[PDB]
């Protein structure tokens, strides 16, 4: 069995330093292959960032300048990236990997500047002119941090007809918003809230969807 | 360097029938020692890249043979005889025969479907979020299909490009629709300088664009 394993901080500011650990088990770093860091960034692409090989010696990508080093600790058995004077564009999930097609779970490391915060959540509703037995409600989650949320609706019974669009970035603060699809028998006629939840603030609102 | 180009981008396929990708290199990728090192990979929704094939033709350890590599030299072709449901994801194609590693942009598995419009919903800011001097005007552009789809927003008739942001979903999991939100972002003093707000969506089903709209003033 080999098995790898990242750890470390999932958020680093702007101007400091990306430390991860690779805690690599069934098979011995000192005996072995290359010993990979790869990343991948919101746009699914991957990069090759670099490895450390068996007998100490490494490559790095030359995209990443001279502001990466992968040490090792033969001793645990580990090998650790570290990425200097990091970015928004460091933002990434990291791998850890050997060579022979192994790889790790892959932690989410962002960077920003921003504290954490919990969303406001507004109501969406319509305003004059809904067509047929359905309709489409909804409840705009904005400017939070650190991801994620969790929304739902009717304390989650409300299933059937349920989006929640992907969050985005919006000066230095998420937003997304959950959309919910009903008959109007159903609305305004009994009740319709939606609860969203921020666990990095213990946030719990709900907020009732009124009409007009 | 050496770059991995993949055909297609998004591969609609259908559970049981038979699918086949692309890869295309910019470089030979036969090494010195002979060996040409292309892999494929595949990730599933959720979890890491998982190896697929690791020199041209040669299947992993740990996958079914319905899986095939093909090819040599720059041009090289992933075969899959039967999709199955655990085989939706991405798909990369991999070099490790030049420095630095390179992999390819990633092409897309998604399940085929009859084409869809969509249900287009306009929301005006809540007065909760005027209070706080600001206004969103959100549009749903809801359950369609294929994912490719354009929105257009006009304030007074009059085209909206700044302060628009907006979100595809992934496929969905039980009728293979997408859905894609608009977000005109405003503050209250500029939102109320206006009085009509209209989402514009346009879709390969129509070429009619599926128009929705309100006014401030009712």
């Amino acid at each position: 069995d080999v098995q790898l394993r990242e750890s470390g901080p999932d958020l680093v500011t702007p101007s400091q330093s990306l430390s991860l650990t690779c805690t690599v088990t069934g098979y011995s770093i000192t005996s072995g292959y290359s010993w990979h860091w790869n990343r991948q960034f919101p746009g699914n692409k991957l990069e090759w960032m670099g490895y450390i090989h068996y007998s100490g010696s490494t490559n790095y990508n030359p995209s990443l300048r001279g502001r990466i080093s992968i040490t090792r600790d033969t001793s645990k058995n580990q090998f650790f990236l570290q990425l200097n004077s990091v970015t928004t564009e460091d933002t990434a999930t990291y791998y850890c990997a050997r060579y022979g097609g192994y790889w790790g779970q892959g932690t989410s490391v962002t960077v920003s500047s921003a504290k954490t915060t919990p969303p406001s959540v507004y109501p969406l509703a319509p305003g004059g002119g809904a067509t047929n037995s359905m309709v489409t409600l909804g409840c705009l989650v904005k400017g939070y941090f650190p991801e994620p949320v969790t929304v739902t609706w009717n304390s989650g019974s409300l299933s059937g007809g349920v989006h929640t669009f992907p969050a985005v970035l919006q000066s230095d603060l998420y937003t997304l918003s959950s959309s919910v699809t009903v008959p109007s028998s159903t609305w305004p006629s009994e009740t319709v809230t939606c609860n969203v939840a921020h666990p990095a603030s213990s946030t719990k609102v709900d907020k009732k969807i009124v009409p007009r | 360097d050496v770059v991995m180009t993949q055909t297609p981008i998004t591969l609609s396929v259908t559970i049981g029938q038979p699918a086949s990708i692309s890869c295309k290199s910019s470089q030979s990728l036969l090494d010195s020692d002979g060996k040409t090192y292309l892999n494929w990979l595949l990730q599933r929704p959720g979890q890491s890249p998982k190896r697929l094939i690791y020199l041209v033709s040669k299947l992993d350890s740990r996958v079914p043979d319905r899986f095939t590599g093909s090819g040599a030299g720059t041009d090289f072709t992933l075969k899959i005889s039967r999709v199955e449901a655990e085989d939706l994801g991405i798909y990369y194609c991999w070099q490790g025969t030049h420095f630095p590693q390179t992999f390819g942009g990633g092409t897309k598995l998604e399940i085929k479907r009859a084409d869809a419009a969509p249900t287009v919903s306009i929301f005006p800011p809540s007065s909760e979020q005027l209070t706080s001097g600001g206004a969103s005007v959100v549009c749903f552009l809801n359950n369609f299909y294929p994912k490719d789809i354009n929105v257009k927003w006009k304030i007074d008739g009059s085209e909206r490009q700044n302060g628009v942001l907006n979100s595809e979903t992934d496929q969905d999991s039980k009728d293979s629709t997408y859905s894609m939100s608009s977000t005109l972002t405003l503050t209250k003093d500029e939102y109320e300088r206006h009085n009509t707000y209209t989402c514009e969506a346009t879709h390969k089903t129509s070429t009619s664009p599926i128009v929705k709209s309100f006014n401030r003033n009712e």
